[PDB]
């Protein structure tokens, strides 16, 4: 007798397991803040989300398009389209890597295999509906138990993991790098137009047991973010060990769980990253589905959705693969992850502003102490990807970039694309855009 | 032109305190982390310290900790290395190295020196 959750299956993409494994191999115990933070945001979100729901009846997107012109609804639309296309980036890949590591084949010939195997996977969804739990379920188990395991016997610094994990600290661009990807794995801002259609159908027990959910994800994304950080970095390490870990992929994880599982680690890695893409695959039509009948109430059958969904990530996902390695396919997860992060605002502005707006929710309203706190979390973390972007973009110029000719041109376009992001996100967020209400 | 040059150590007798600077231009170097190494006549390159853009990030050699500080300053883009209380043992070719943050130089440095004989 389990009572599990989705949300953490949600939580344990192999986008969240390659992020947290960078983190851990660049940067030891000092992004497990971003996890803390990150966590408690995702989860504080998703509860105005529900909340939203449960306030409405109504989904984020319905609000969305009906409080918002045509065009701010389109582009609303487009930024949702392109939040799920990278979302499910890392999906194929997953799945890639774990045909990769079982049947020995190329990673294209994985991303190739996923396609084709995207319907089966469907099928099998529409046959059964509690076999499906059982497996995230046992997937999950089967994770937490291969990591702590591994924790227990490596045995890390405690002092260093607390100072790691309560002190923030984003020392370096890679470390600002690697917390923005851990931000948009972790926050997944697209989830939300997913979350409040849950609560379409129709709480101190389901907040409880939400709770616990995110409470085990969590302790798993900790595990694996310093089990990572030790065994990588440790104090010792054998050539090839220092080889692997430079890289590390989403294939050479193999070599965090041989400890506890003795040389015997690839296929239960395998069968572990299989399950969890498969699942959020899963997860995301659902999600899919959703933003389209909402936004623009064009009905979409969900394996359609799907199988535009996965062609569209596959395209992208295997021209990496065929020009670069499973390297490469590490780089596309993490960039995959960091487009999430950056695009959450356009989908997270709207949720704020409409819990607070009397007149779309009513009566009713959320705790003001929640959504201040929602409010300085996403406006730091548009500051920090602004940031990240400047520095980067700055860098870039400065030195890197040889010719001039096209240095005026290219700083004008990368000016007036940062100018276009700043201005609409000011636009949703100072300003009010109420012609409607409940 | 872009590279990073070692420059300073030459000799001492002991408790040098020579102070090694390691300048790198052209490819920006001082946003992730900007280390050194250590190699002596017949040996395989060591850490020696390393420290982030952040400015505490330093992570020592467990054969010499709290005897060399290592400074960064971001703006001219350069990594500073103290060495106090210098001994025999320290003898060596020492590299700068810049990577990606202080933890991947620590492996993978992605930019190397030619290096400088530090001798006493
Ligand atoms: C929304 C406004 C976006 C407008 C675009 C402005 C940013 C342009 C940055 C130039 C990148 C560059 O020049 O490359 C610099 C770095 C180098 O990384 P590296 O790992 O060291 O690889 C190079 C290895 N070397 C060193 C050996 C050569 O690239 C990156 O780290 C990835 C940058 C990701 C930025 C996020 C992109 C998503 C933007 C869209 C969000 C909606």
């Amino acid at each position: 007798v389990g009572p599990g959750a989705l949300v953490a299956i949600g939580f344990l993409d192999p986008s969240n397991l390659e992020t947290d494994m960078q983190a851990g191999a660049d940067f030891k115990y000092e992004l497990l803040w971003v996890v803390l933070v990150g966590m408690i945001f995702a989860l504080l979100i998703q509860t105005l989300a529900a909340n939203l729901g449960v306030k409405t009846g109504r989904h984020l997107a319905e609000l969305c398009r009906e409080e918002y012109p045509r065009y701010v609804n389109i582009c609303l639309w487009i930024i949702a389209e392109l939040a799920v296309i990278s979302d499910d980036i890392p999906e194929v890949l997953g799945t890639a890597f774990a045909f990769n590591i079982l049947l020995k084949i190329p990673v294209w010939a994985g991303v190739i295999l996923t396609v084709f195997s995207t319907l089966l996977l469907l099928g099998v969804q529409r046959f059964g509906a509690r076999k499906l739990e059982f497996i995230i379920a046992a997937f999950m188990f089967t994770m937490a138990a291969c990591f702590f395991g591994e924790l227990s016997y490596l045995r890390p610094s405690a002092k260093e993991v607390v100072k790691g994990m309560f002190v923030p600290s984003l020392q370096g661009k890679g470390a600002a790098a690697n917390a923005i990807a851990l931000f948009g794995a972790i926050i997944t801002p697209y989830n939300l137009f997913l979350h409040s259609a849950l609560v379409l159908s129709r709480c101190r027990y389901f907040l409880i047991e939400c709770s616990l959910a995110f409470i085990v994800a969590f302790l798993i994304n900790v595990s694996v973010v310093v089990v990572a950080g030790t065994i990588c970095n440790a104090d010792n390490l054998s050539p090839t060990d220092s080889n692997t870990c430079s890289d590390l992929t989403l294939q050479s994880a193999p070599m965090l769980l041989r400890n506890v599982l003795g040389r015997s680690s690839s296929v239960v890695y395998a069968v572990a990253l299989l399950a969890s893409g498969q699942s959020t695959t899963i997860s995301c039509t659902f999600a899919g589905q959703v933003i389209m009948q909402g936004f623009l109430d064009m009905k979409m059958k969900n394996w359609v959705r799907n199988l535009i969904t996965r062609v569209i990530a596959i395209a992208p996902s295997l021209i990496v693969s065929i020009v670069s390695g499973p390297s490469g396919a590490g780089k596309l997860i993490i960039f995959s992850s960091m487009v999430l992060s950056f695009e959450m605002p356009f989908a997270l502005i709207p949720l704020l502003k409409f819990c607070n707006s009397s007149k779309k929710v009513g009566p009713l309203k959320e705790s003001i102490y929640t959504v201040v706190i929602a409010w300085i979390l996403s406006f730091a973390l548009i500051v920090v990807n602004t940031y990240f972007l400047v520095w980067t973009y700055v860098d870039w110029l400065v030195h890197n970039h040889l010719p001039k000719y096209a240095n005026a041109l290219v700083s004008i376009v990368v000016f007036a694309l940062m100018a276009a992001y700043l201005v609409f996100v000011v636009y949703l967020t100072f300003r009010r855009d109420t012609v409607s209400t409940y | 032109q872009w590279q990073l040059v070692e420059s300073g150590g030459g000799l001492v007798q002991a408790g040098g305190s020579l102070r090694l600077s390691c300048v790198g231009s052209g490819r920006a170097f001082s946003s992730g982390a900007m280390g050194w190494f250590r190699q002596t006549p017949g040996q395989e390159r060591e850490f020696v310290a390393a420290i982030s853009w952040s400015g505490g990030s330093t992570v020592y050699a467990e054969s010499v900790k709290g005897r060399f500080t290592i400074s960064m300053d971001n703006a001219k883009n350069t990594v500073y290395l103290r060495m106090n209380s210098l001994q025999p043992e320290d003898t060596a070719v020492y590299y700068c190295a810049a990577g990606t943050s202080t933890f991947a130089l620590r492996r993978s440095p992605e930019y190397w020196g030619k290096g400088t004989p530090v001798t006493v």
